[PDB]
């Protein structure tokens, strides 16, 4: 998931 | 030989696991390679990171689903302790993986020597997995965990701002994750917005000088920084 | 009483594990629920199948990736090749065989029975054939022969029940013939039988489509499209 | 995945 801001690992 | 060949085998099996999306096996193999004592190359560092990222990634997502259900249990139903028990089981698995990563960082990977890239890489990673523990911590242990995460990020921050350009992908990724820490963990939305904006602004001023090697990598992180700012600022 | 409460808790955790995409946990919870001794409703049957299908599904995918790498590595294209690819493809194999073995054991000890409606009996015998088929995908030599025989036997007993007690448009009967035709084509190297069974299943159900409600039409057509797609690929060329 | 024909599961 319900989170909309992202950390770098999502890449 | 006994170590050199075993290490090479574990590395090759880690690459095979990645292709097969067997991230738990991958994490095991890379942990075995680290314990051989030799330092990790850039490629090998990424294997370690990608492996454990996916492992805790699934656990975190699972933990988030179960927590949301647990929080809405008494609202409507489920009624029983099943959600809590299973959420605590997932939570315990997650903490075990984080403890394995952090233990490997302090035991083999984090050194006073080495280039700035590797040192910032592992200190960032240390902050990341203390941050993951903070996502699930509840009480006094949380404060210590938060402080441990902040200290690891701050030490990585000091090194990155001293030895790497503002467009360096590792520096940008560190700043991004540290701002997420400020917003979500520390509940300091002003520092997060400020850090993200400063990071994006100072990177933008040097983008014309950025090499094609990091063009895509830094660009992607900059998009993330700006995406988070658009969200944090509007509300 | 105690049994009902404990069974209900296991079914509940299986649903939680489903939402959390924890399919290994989901399979374990449903296995435990089955072992409570009561028959599985239609909904519960699907939970069992979904759980183990995702578990073995990931293993089949990983096995196919590693086998493909093994072939290139063993063809001197990668040149110097070590044993790591085989060793890891064998570990994934052993893990897959263990899950199939667990499923087949549970089917024989708790789920496959002489009593029960036709759907349930067909559902489990089809499941037995599927998981023998998954063992066949990774088997070799004599073991492959025995496993292929066990698969055909299970599929055939399910076919006999479905053709006797279910209409040509029953989704479980359709899914069974679909998977049995896949067995014919991929495992038994019998493309003529695969095409014949798939063609017969589609046509015999096509004739009954007008007798179906709006929902049953969608359920039956959803599987008929899988049959037609396989036929197009099998008939058009090799 | 390599195979193009499908079973009922997916």
């Amino acid at each position: 998931n319900y989170r909309r801001y992202k950390s770098v690992g999502i890449l | 030989g006994a170590m050199a060949m075993e290490r090479a085998s574990l590395i090759q099996k880690a690459k095979l696991a990645e292709q097969a999306e067997r991230y738990e096996d991958m994490a095991a193999f890379m942990k075995g390679a680290v314990e051989k004592g030799e330092e990790l190359s850039c490629e090998e560092r990424n294997l370690l990171s990608v492996a454990y990222k996916n492992v805790v990634g699934g656990q975190r997502a699972a933990w988030r689903v179960l927590s949301s259900i647990e929080q809405k249990s008494n609202e409507e139903e489920e009624k029983g302790p099943e959600v809590r028990e299973y959420r605590e089981k997932v939570e315990t698995e997650l903490q075990g993986v984080c403890d394995t990563v952090l233990g490997l960082l302090d035991s083999h990977l984090i050194k006073e020597a080495g280039d700035a890239e590797s040192r910032v890489f592992y200190l960032k990673m240390k902050g990341d997995y203390y941050r993951y523990l903070a996502e699930v911590a509840t009480g006094d242990d949380k404060k210590r965990i938060i402080d441990s995460a902040r200290s690891a990020y701050q030490e990585a921050m000091d090194i990155s701002k001293k030895e790497m350009p503002p467009t360096n992908p590792i520096r940008l990724g560190l700043a991004l994750n540290f701002s997420v820490f400020h917003y979500e963990i520390a509940n300091s939305p002003e520092e997060a917005i400020s850090l993200a904006k400063t990071t994006f602004d100072e990177a933008m001023a040097d983008l014309h000088t950025l090499s094609e090697d990091s063009y895509k990598d830094s660009t992607l992180i900059m998009q993330l920084l700006r995406d988070n700012l658009t969200l944090w600022t509007a509300d």
